[PDB]
Order: structure tokens, then C-alpha cells, then sequence
């Protein structure tokens, strides 16, 4: 629902994806991809995970991932991060 | 003699992190999903996320199996299995060598995420 993350976010999900978010194993990283972009796309400034973890930058790069499942998601979780 | 006074600064700065979400995928059926929270139970779900700090990769995983399932189910049953530590528990497990074990937890943190 909506007040999950704010204790996913407190566990400590990042320790895990900062590490991992650069992950040669394609279930680890493709996982990772939603797990980010479930919580990103939270409230309260749930977002500011992604900035702190600075996976932003891995997302934009993943895009271009020759592996098209993290590259299609890899975009997916910009759109959490961004507001139009 | 005129006084030309027009000074342009302005310090044009704003932040881009409103409120969008922008899409939820969650399209899973295990059956039972929201059954076992029917049944509840006296602490099986507990139980099963308690079961997650064991030393045995299989009860890891075939509890994990079993958290996922509720995970995946909606959010009243994800809060109640949280409720008893279940963040601890697929987090500290992605510290295992077992490669499979990593995304595992990833995919169940990420049910739960999803509520």
C-alpha cells in the first residue's frame, strides 16, 4: 500500500542495493529493480533513498543495459523518481 | 538623464521530487494469497518469518516460498508478517553466499513494497 516503505526504507534496503544495484546476476539485479522502484515510488520523500543509494545513475546507464529486461525497468524506476 | 533599473537576478531554483508513483506491477496469482489470512492461524506467519533466521538454506527458502505467497497477496497480510520483524529477517539472509537466496529475499521485500 502506501506506509510499508517507510519501514522497508528504515530496514535498511539500500545496505542491499547499493551493493547489488551493479549486479552481474541477472535475478539479483532485475529483483533489485522493483524492490528500488516500489519504495521510490512512495511518499514523504520516500524517493530520496534512490538519491542517497545514487542509483539514479544506474538506472540511466541500465537503460542501455544489452539485457533488455533490466533495461526496459531500469527506465521503470525513473519514473518513480521524476514527477511531471 | 534617465535611471535605467532593471536588475535581473533571480535565483531560479526548484526542486523536481513531487508525488508521482507512476505504476504498480503486481500481477501474480499463487491462490490462497489472501486465504491463509482467512484462516489467520495463532502464529504460523510469525512463525514463518522466524523460521528465515535459521541456519538451513531450505527452511530459508521454503519459508521465504511461504512469506512471498502472503506477500504477494495485498497489503493487510504483508503489515501483519512485518509486524513480526520480517524486514530483519530478508535482509540480514542476503548477506548468504547463495546467490538465489539474495533474490529471493529481494523478491519477497519487494511484495511486501508493493502493498
Amino acid at each position: 500500500g502506501n506506509e510499508q516503505i517507510q519501514a522497508v526504507i528504515d530496514a535498511g534496503a539500500l545496505p542491499a542495493l547499493v551493493q547489488l544495484l551493479s549486479s552481474p546476476n541477472e535475478q539479483i539485479l532485475q529483483e533489485a529493480l522493483w524492490a528500488l522502484s516500489n519504495i521510490a515510488s512512495g511518499g514523504n520523500e520516500q524517493k530520496q533513498a534512490v538519491k542517497e543509494a545514487g542509483a539514479l545513475e544506474k538506472l540511466e546507464q541500465l537503460q542501455s543495459h544489452e539485457n533488455e529486461k533490466i533495461q526496459k525497468e531500469a527506465q521503470e524506476a525513473l519514473e518513480k523518481l521524476q514527477s511531471h | 538623464g534617465e535611471l535605467p533599473q532593471m536588475t535581473q537576478q533571480l535565483n531560479s531554483d526548484d526542486m523536481q521530487e513531487q508525488l508521482s508513483a507512476t505504476r504498480k506491477f503486481s500481477q501474480i496469482l499463487s491462490d490462497g494469497n489472501e486465504q491463509i489470512q482467512a484462516v489467520i492461524d495463532a502464529g504460523a506467519l510469525p512463525a514463518l518469518v522466524q523460521l528465515l533466521s535459521s541456519p538451513n538454506e531450505q527452511i530459508l527458502q521454503e519459508a521465504l516460498w511461504a512469506l512471498s505467497n502472503i506477500a504477494s497477496g495485498g497489503n493487510e497480510q504483508i503489515q501483519a508478517v512485518i509486524d513480526a520483524g520480517a524486514l530483519p529477517a530478508l535482509v540480514q539472509l542476503l548477506s548468504s553466499p547463495n546467490e538465489q537466496i539474495l533474490q529471493e529475499a529481494l523478491w519477497a521485500l519487494s511484495n511486501i513494497a508493493s502493498g
